[PDB]
């Protein structure tokens, strides 16, 4: 039983046990909580244990298992850098995913936990299948457990958020599938190891290119196709916000890795110009559009549109430095995007109900706690330096200059636009004034739990702020592979 | 009004009106003179003319040590 | 839809629910209400912008008739 | 000692602003103070250390960003620059600090106030000890986020919100020019490490160096308040004054000037970017000195003082002389702090107050605070003899000396910023101080003459000073203002000094115009700036007084009515921005939230689909009435379609054009 | 020179740094050449970081005189700057070439 198959282990006995234990002992529902907390902390430690023992510099896969039992459809699991710090942000969100809603759902509570472990094994999966059929199956098989959460949990706009995220997230899929059966039809095999040593024709990789960009432009999503975040980001349940925009968002950004950067290197450099129009265009129309919205999880939700858009012009800049910024800001982008949700969908929504930022004055006030760690996810949302939010967009975004400088200075004009809604945003709620006259009751500040979870958000983007060699160091030989040129008198020693 | 009991605000029916408006606004959108035109700039001719610039100037320059005497055009 | 002008046009000096922003509880709101309050770009009325060009383009002219 | 500059004004921050609970309000003015002012001696003895002894001490702690061609590490480098910035850096803050003691005496966030400018002096602090760009950048990042939150102290307040938002996001701007820069850097060179970009910098791409070189200083642009970049310095004049003066008038701004100086090895080298930097420098001096002479708060016509020593040095900058502008930025920044400080004594004097058209009288209730103000004003209008004297009347003087028509018209420019300079600094000394009582009776009312009957030992409140916190910096100032500028005129100027052997400045033989400085200018031009500012005076000072009311007859007509307010609207390059530059991005927000996001993509997207599909699905299932005889006749009809398809060799395209047809009537009701 | 570490054992590439030879169908010699590639591009750019630290020690020893002393050093790291660059594999792996062409 390899440790990745345990992963994938771990999280479905939590079901068994959530789903079984009322057989044994009317149970509380404070044991259901304490099942599924201990599930995805015992999935984490699993996943640290594994980083231990991954070596920083081989081109095997590692930690897989032989299975030589060859069926139609198999599970194979390895893990290389690219993959490697997907499968921890992953472990160590679902927890404080958690823990943002242990008091915020209060019905159906065995229904949001079973479907909250089940998405980590799905999630899990997608980022350790050795496969791209296996890939597929894994990125959509999190939209029926994705729509029952919204319609179960959501608030009032829930049917038309929940149907948004499926029908945007199939249809796009739909043309990712077709890419993929063309290319296991001409290859025989979806197996990386095969795969990626196979050799397409220009055209073939051009209408490759297409299919599966259709599919990565909706989960980026790119602008234009962007409702369903507008819609599910926000009429979703806190947990499953956080889920969304912190894990859900980068399986494209991993699928470039693993789909068009190594087998469509001829598309993707002939194509960039199109990819970087898209990308300037998402970057320049989400920031002005954030600046107008006046509901607060939809301005962070619009927030993670802008910020995708960085590092999709990352991953395309066939430079060393963009890919680690475009994995190092996705990485980056879920810390400091949960914290923000945390604050918006748990913390103001809990003591007042609403979301409308009109209603919202002078917290700091009252709440000092709250405006501490709200300013610095606000800092690190904008990019500020000691977050790793910098580290990642500077070096995403020196990779698109040196790539086609006209979108590098476009894409950097981000640098204003995204400090000029985090701080307007801020001081509309925090500063400006003192506590709004429509609070009745006064409000508390962080509970222990909240502070809990925004100070471990706020570590982890400050630590590898401040040191993201932690991260480098287990990207550089893996990133290398993905890159598509030659030097002049480098290539082809003798 | 949700599943947690909140605090007690004081919810402006103005603002709530506001706030349910732009919630429904999608409905009541139309093809106009106006609405065809800004529909067509923001998605047509601006993204249009940065692919061109893209396009035209992509391989046009390269910095990497360039020194006196070698210029930075590369095309 | 109001008439929408700038709400630091109110005087300061009227009954009002909340005096920070000059609005009674539930007054009737324009639809960019987020952009009309005082937390906003300040409208400047020292001059109309036709006659403001017109005194800016005085000192480059001086400027440039040092200069020459 | 070089590592320990580092962390101290940090820890001394940490603890006052996340424990100000546990040691209270005097406990962390104790800390900061404390840390402050051992940092600064120990910055006293580095100038010995490196400056005096052209020992340059390198050290690196680990690595911070580590990308194939790109390491940068968390290095520090102290050389003869770094640690000329050090000097006024720590000692005005340890000035400013102590002086705090005082000036929020009566504030209900002391703990956290004096946080801020303990976390200031350490990103100053990073921001000139670093060895890179990028671990500069930082700095330059940290210093902007601790500006941001000490003009918005007053958080409460909606117009120190905009001001605020207006230092972060004019900055910001600059920030990304800067950035881009620092691409260009690592485009070229590898990386950004300042013992590379300089080691290389005479053997680069002329072009390439435009392109560095414009970047930054629209950075520097933009954090020394340049005429293009420089709406935020008067308006960040909403927080308390100690911030005024430290970050808004003597450290900060001073972060612009700081870029262009390090990066001299590399400028130097490109006179396109050094000739931008003499007009733009140039400009911003008639710029902000014409609009200073017709503010009416104390603090705005300062701040436009600052804009005009900044843009002295910016003018100095393209000079191909950075020691100067080194020399006066130390030079400025001591008269400075002198008069921001001694200026909030007299806010704190009256009534919390500011406004010029309500002081007056107050030479004998303030004598101290009348008398740092005269040092201060007769140094910065560079009376001869004085400390502002060697800086300020030399880089006119260099300007003559290099003989070239740019240099003898920023001369022309500046002399008359420098003619405007000395009017407000009359202005402020008159109006506050040798000017009739212009305020209420309240501030003027002494125990001495009997005026109350019963409520004698209160309600007198007779503008009286400040205590011993208040006092003492402004009397250490006070002689920095006189003696400091003579003392250090032969490290910063000298004849052949060899201050910068250490290449931390660089000039290039070519660009070299200090000769000419001394010998070549004529002695009526060396003068010329003394003869204007001795005179100039007392036209002012004849003006109010003695005729008070020429200057109101020009006040009153047409033509002065106009020019009053466009220099009091500061030239209107905050109209045409507020509206023409931030509600038009504001009105593209709105347009594609409500016609696009909310509009036509939702309408030619899922919104239009759901219209009408459900209108085409409706459509097709009238046409299923259970009738069995109807039904009966879509048998035969389908049957006798496929007959014809296949009989009469259709082409494919007739039948998909029948089909979208046949959805196209369906489509349509009735 | 430098001894070789017990370190640099474990990773030395076994095979040359080319795809001539290859047979794609083995993995493991398919992987071994990828590997070198990698490895060499790697190898070349440290080199550029080592010169790089060489010239800041020399550049700060020397000073003013940095212009004059330290042209050695500037040489090599501008001539390792034109040419080291990690490429990867793929480029060369899909695309044979000859130089007797
Ligand atoms: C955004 C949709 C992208 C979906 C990806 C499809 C997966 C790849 C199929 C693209 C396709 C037709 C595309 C027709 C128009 C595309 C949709 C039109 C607008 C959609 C609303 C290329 O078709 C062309 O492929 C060229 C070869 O590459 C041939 O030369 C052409 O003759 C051929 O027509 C099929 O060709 C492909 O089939 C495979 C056999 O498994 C063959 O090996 C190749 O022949 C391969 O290329
Ligand atoms: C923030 C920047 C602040 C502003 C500073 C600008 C400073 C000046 C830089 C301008 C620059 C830098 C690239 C900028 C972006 C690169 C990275 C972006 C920033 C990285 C962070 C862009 O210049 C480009 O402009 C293009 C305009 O079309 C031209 O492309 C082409 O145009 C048509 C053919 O010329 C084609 O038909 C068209 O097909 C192409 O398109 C080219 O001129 C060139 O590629 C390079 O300018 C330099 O180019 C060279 C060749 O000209 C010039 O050398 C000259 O050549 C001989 C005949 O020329 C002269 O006899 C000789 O005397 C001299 O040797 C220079 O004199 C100078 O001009
Ligand atoms: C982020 C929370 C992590 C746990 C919290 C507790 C630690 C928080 C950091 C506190 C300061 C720790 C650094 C102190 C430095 C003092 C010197 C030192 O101890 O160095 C010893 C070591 C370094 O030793 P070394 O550099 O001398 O050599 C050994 C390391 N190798 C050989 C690999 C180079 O520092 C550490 O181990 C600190 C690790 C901190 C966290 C590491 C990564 C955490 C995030 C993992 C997930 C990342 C992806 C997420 C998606
Ligand atoms: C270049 C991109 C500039 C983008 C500007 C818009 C960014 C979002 C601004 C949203 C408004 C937020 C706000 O609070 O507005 C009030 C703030 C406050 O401005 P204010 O001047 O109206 O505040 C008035 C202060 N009193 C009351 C004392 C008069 O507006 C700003 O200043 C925001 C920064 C604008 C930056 C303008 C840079 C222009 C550069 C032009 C050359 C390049
Ligand atoms: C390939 C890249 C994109 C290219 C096209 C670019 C445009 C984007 C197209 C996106 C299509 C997929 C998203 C559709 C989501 C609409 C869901 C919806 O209608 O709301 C559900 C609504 C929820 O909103 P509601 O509840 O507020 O209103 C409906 C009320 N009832 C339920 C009573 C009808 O509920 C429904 O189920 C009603 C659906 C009726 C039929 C709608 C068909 C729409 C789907 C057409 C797909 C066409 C694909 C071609
Ligand atoms: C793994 C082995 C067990 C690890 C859990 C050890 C920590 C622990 O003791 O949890 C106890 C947990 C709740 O504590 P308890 O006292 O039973 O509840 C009282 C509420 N009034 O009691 C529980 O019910 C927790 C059950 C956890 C089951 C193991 C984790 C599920 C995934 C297995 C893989
Ligand atoms: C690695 C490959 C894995 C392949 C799949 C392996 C199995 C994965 C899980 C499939 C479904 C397992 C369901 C597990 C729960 C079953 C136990 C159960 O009865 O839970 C009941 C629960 C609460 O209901 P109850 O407590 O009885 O009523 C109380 C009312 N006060 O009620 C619930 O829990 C219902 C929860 C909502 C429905 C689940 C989420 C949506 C699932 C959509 C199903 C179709 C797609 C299936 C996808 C499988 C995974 C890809
Ligand atoms: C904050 C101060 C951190 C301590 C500074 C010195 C740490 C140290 O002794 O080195 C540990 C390690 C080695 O440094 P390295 O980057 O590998 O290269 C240095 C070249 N000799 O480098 C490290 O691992 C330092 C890790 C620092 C992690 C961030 C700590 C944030 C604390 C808040
Ligand atoms: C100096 C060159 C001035 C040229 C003459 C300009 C002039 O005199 O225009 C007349 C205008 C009078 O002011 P106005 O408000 O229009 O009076 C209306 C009364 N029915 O007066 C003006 O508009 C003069 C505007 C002066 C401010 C220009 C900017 C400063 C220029 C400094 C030189
Ligand atoms: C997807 C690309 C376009 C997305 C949005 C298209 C659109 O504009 O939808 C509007 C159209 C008509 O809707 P409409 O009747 O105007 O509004 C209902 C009034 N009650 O909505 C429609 O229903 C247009 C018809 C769409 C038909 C799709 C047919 C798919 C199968 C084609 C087979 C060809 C062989
Ligand atoms: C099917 C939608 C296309 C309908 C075309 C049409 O108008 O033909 C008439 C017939 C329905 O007749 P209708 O006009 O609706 O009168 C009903 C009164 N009870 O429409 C029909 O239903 C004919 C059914 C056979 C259609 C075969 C279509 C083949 C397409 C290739």
């Amino acid at each position: 039983m390899s440790l990745l198959y345990v992963l994938l282990i771990i999280p479905i006995i939590g079901i068994f046990l959530i789903s079984t234990i009322d057989s044994f002992y009317f149970f509380n529902v404070s044991y259901y909580k304490k099942i599924a907390l201990i599930t995805t902390i015992l999935n984490l430690i699993v996943s640290l244990i594994i980083y231990i023992l991954f070596d920083f510099s081989n081109n095997q896969f590692q930690f897989i298992q032989e299975n030589l039992d060859l069926s139609f459809y198999d599970i194979y699991l390895g893990v290389d850098g690219v993959s490697i710090y997907f499968v921890l942000l992953t472990t160590i969100i679902m927890p404080i995913a958690l823990v943002s809603n242990w008091n915020s759902i209060t019905n159906n509570i065995k229904s949001y936990l079973i479907i909250m472990l089940l998405l980590e094994t799905l999630l899990l999966a997608v980022f350790l299948v050795l496969d791209v059929l296996l890939f597929y199956i894994f990125f959509e098989s999190i939209l029926p457990p994705l729509f029952i959460l919204i319609g179960l949990f959501g608030s009032s706009n829930k049917v038309r958020a929940s149907f948004y995220i499926f029908l945007y997230t199939l249809l796009g899929s739909l043309f990712l599938l077709l890419s993929i059966l063309t290319m296991s039809s001409i290859v025989g095999t979806t197996y990386f190891d095969v795969l990626l040593k196979s050799s397409f024709e220009y055209t073939t990789q051009l209408f490759l290119f297409f299919g599966i960009f259709i599919a990565f432009a909706v989960k980026t999503p790119v602008w234009g196709l962007n409702s369903w975040l507008l819609r599910a980001h926000v009429e979703s349940p806190l947990g499953g916000s956080i889920v969304l925009a912190a894990i859900v968002l980068k399986l494209s950004l991993y699928g470039v890795f693993r789909l068009i950067l190594p087998i469509l290197p001829q598309a993707s450099l002939n194509l960039t110009y199109i990819v970087y129009a898209i990308g300037a265009i998402t970057v320049l129309y989400a920031s002005f559009s954030t600046l107008r919205t006046v509901d607060v999880k939809e301005l962070i939700a619009y927030s993670s549109v802008a910020h995708a858009a960085i590092y999709l012009m990352g991953v395309f800049s066939n430079t060393i430095q963009g890919l680690e910024g475009a994995i190092l800001l996705g990485l980056a982008h879920g810390f400091v995007s949960s914290g923000l949700f945390i604050c918006a969908g748990g913390i103001l929504y809990d003591r007042t109900g609403t979301r409308l930022i009109y209603f919202f004055r002078g917290l700091t006030q009252i709440m000092p706690l709250f405006s501490l760690f709200f300013f610095i996810l606000c800092l690190g949302n904008a990019g500020t330096p000691l977050t790793l939010n910098f580290v990642g967009e500077f070096m995403s975004l020196y990779g698109t200059l040196e790539r086609l400088p006209i979108a590098g200075m476009l894409a950097s004009t981000s640098i204003i636009f995204s400090a000029a809604y985090s701080i307007y945003m801020y001081n509309r709620i925090a500063f400006g004034g003192s506590v709004s006259l429509y609070f009745i009751d006064c409000f508390r500040d962080l509970t222990k739990r909240e502070f809990f979870i925004l100070f471990t958000l706020v570590s982890f983007t400050v630590i590898l702020g401040i040191y993201p060699s932690f991260v480098l160091d287990g990207l550089h030989y893996n990133i290398s592979s993905v890159v598509y040129g030659i030097e002049p008198n480098a290539s082809y020693l003798t | 009004m949700a599943g947690l009991q909140h605090y007690k605000i004081a919810m402006d029916p103005a603002l709530v009106r506001l706030g349910s408006m732009i919630s429904n606004r999608y409905k009541y959108f139309r093809w106009t003179k106006r609405t065809a035109l800004v529909s067509f700039m923001y998605v047509v001719v601006v993204p249009s003319t940065i692919g061109y610039l893209a396009y035209k100037t992509d391989g046009l320059w390269d910095l990497r040590a360039k020194r006196r005497g070698d210029l930075i055009s590369e095309r | 839809n109001p008439p929408r002008i700038k709400r630091q046009f109110r005087d300061p000096h009227a009954d009002w629910w909340d005096k920070q922003e000059r609005r009674n509880f539930g007054e009737p709101v324009h639809e960019d209400h987020d952009i009309l309050g005082m937390f906003s770009p300040y409208e400047y009325t020292w001059i109309t912008p036709g006659k403001g060009l017109f005194q800016i383009g005085l000192f480059i002219a001086s400027f440039l008739g040092l200069c020459y | 000692m070089y590592l320990s500059i580092i962390i101290l004004p940090l820890l001394g921050s940490v603890v006052s602003g996340f424990f100000g609970r546990k040691v209270g309000v005097s406990g962390a003015q104790l800390i900061t103070c404390s840390s402050v002012i051992i940092t600064t001696i120990l910055s006293i003895i580095a100038f010995f250390e490196v400056g005096f002894n052209n020992i340059p001490v390198t050290i690196n702690i680990f690595r911070w960003i580590d990308s194939e061609w790109f390491i940068i590490n968390w290095g520090f480098q102290y050389d003869s620059l770094t640690v000329s910035m050090l000097i006024p850096v720590l000692i005005i803050s340890s000035l400013v600090h102590i002086y705090s003691i005082s000036y929020m005496s009566s504030d209900p966030h002391n703990q956290r106030f004096f946080s801020y400018l303990s976390l200031f002096t350490f990103m100053m602090i990073i921001l000139v000890t670093a060895n890179n760009y990028l671990l500069m950048f930082v700095g330059w990042e940290g210093v902007g986020v601790c500006s941001y939150l000490l003009v918005s102290f007053w958080f409460t307040r909606i117009a120190a919100n905009q001001s605020s938002i207006s230092a972060f996001l004019t900055n910001r701007v600059g920030d990304c020019f800067l950035t881009v820069g620092m691409f260009a850097i690592l485009w070229s060179l590898g990386n950004l490490d300042y013992a590379t970009v300089f080691s290389l910098a005479p053997y680069i791409n002329s072009n390439v160096v435009i392109i560095i070189g414009i970047c930054l200083l629209i950075g520097a642009m933009a954090k020394s308040s340049q005429v293009g970049l420089h709406v935020w310095l008067p308006m960040a004049m909403e927080g308390p004054t100690p911030v005024s003066a430290l970050i808004h008038a003597a450290t900060m701004v001073t972060a612009g000037v700081y870029l262009l100086m390090r990066s001299s090895p590399l400028i130097e080298y490109s006179s396109t970017v050094l000739l931008l930097c003499l007009w733009l420098g140039a400009i911003t001096t008639v710029f902000s000195s014409l609009i200073g002479l017709f503010q009416q708060d104390i603090k705005k016509v300062i701040a436009y003082s600052t804009m005009s020593q900044l843009g002295m040095m910016v003018l100095s900058i393209g000079l191909s002389s950075y020691n100067i502008a080194l020399f006066h930025l130390v030079n400025h920044a001591f008269y400075k702090a002198l008069l921001f400080l001694g200026a909030g004594s007299v806010i704190h004097a009256v009534a919390d107050n500011q406004d010029f058209r309500k002081f007056g009288g107050l030479i004998s209730y303030l004598p101290l605070t009348y008398s740092v103000m005269l040092i201060a004003s007769l140094s910065l209008v560079a009376f001869p003899f004085m400390t502002g004297f060697y800086s300020k009347d030399f880089i006119l003087e260099s300007a003559y000396g290099q003989f070239s028509f740019s240099g003898v018209a920023v001369y022309i420019i500046a002399t008359i910023g420098a003619i405007f300079t000395t009017l407000y600094s009359v202005k402020v000394l008159y109006l506050t101080f040798l000017s009739n009582p212009n305020g209420p009776r309240t501030y003027y009312r002494l125990a001495i003459d009997n005026f109350f009957s019963a409520q004698a030992i209160k309600s007198y409140k007779p503008a009286h000073e400040g205590d011993f916190f208040l006092t003492l910096p402004l009397v250490i100032l006070a002689l920095f203002s006189i003696f400091f500028g003579f003392i250090t005129k032969d490290i910063f100027i000298g004849l052949g000094s060899n201050f910068f052997v250490d290449n931390s400045l660089f000039i290039h033989p070519i660009h070299e115009i200090m000769i000419d400085t001394e010998f070549a200018v004529p002695v009526l031009f060396k003068l010329l700036p003394f003869i204007f500012t001795i005179s100039f005076s007392v036209i002012a000072l004849t003006l109010s007084e003695l005729l008070s009311e020429l200057v109101i007859y020009f006040k009153f007509s047409r033509f002065g009515y106009n020019i009053f307010g466009f220099f009091n609207q500061r030239f209107l390059i905050e109209f045409f921005y507020n509206k023409y530059i931030t509600n038009l991005i504001l009105n593209l927000g709105g347009q594609i939230t409500k016609i696009l996001d909310k509009g036509s993509i939702e309408l030619f997207g899922p919104y239009g689909l759901e219209r009408g599909l459900v209108k085409l699905s409706k459509n097709i299932s009238s046409l299923s009435t259970s009738h069995v005889t109807t039904y009966a006749l879509y048998i035969l009809v389908g049957f006798i379609l496929y007959l014809i398809y296949n009989n009469l060799l259709l082409d494919y395209s007739y039948l998909l054009l029948i089909i979208i047809l046949l959805l196209l009537l369906m489509m349509i009701g009735e | 020179p430098t001894p070789e570490s017990e370190a640099f054992l474990a990773k030395k590439p076994q095979v040359p740094p080319t795809f001539d030879g290859v047979d794609y169908e083995d993995n493991k010699r398919l992987k071994q050449a990828q590997d070198a590639i990698i490895r060499e591009q790697w190898v070349q750019v440290m080199m550029g970081r080592l010169v790089r630290e060489e010239l800041s020690k020399c550049y700060y020893r020397e000073g003013v005189n940095h212009l004059e002393k330290c042209g050695k050093l500037r040489e090599r790291y501008l001539q390792l700057l034109a040419n080291a660059k990690v490429k990867g594999y793929l480029f060369e792996q899909q695309n044979y070439w000859s130089k007797e062409n």
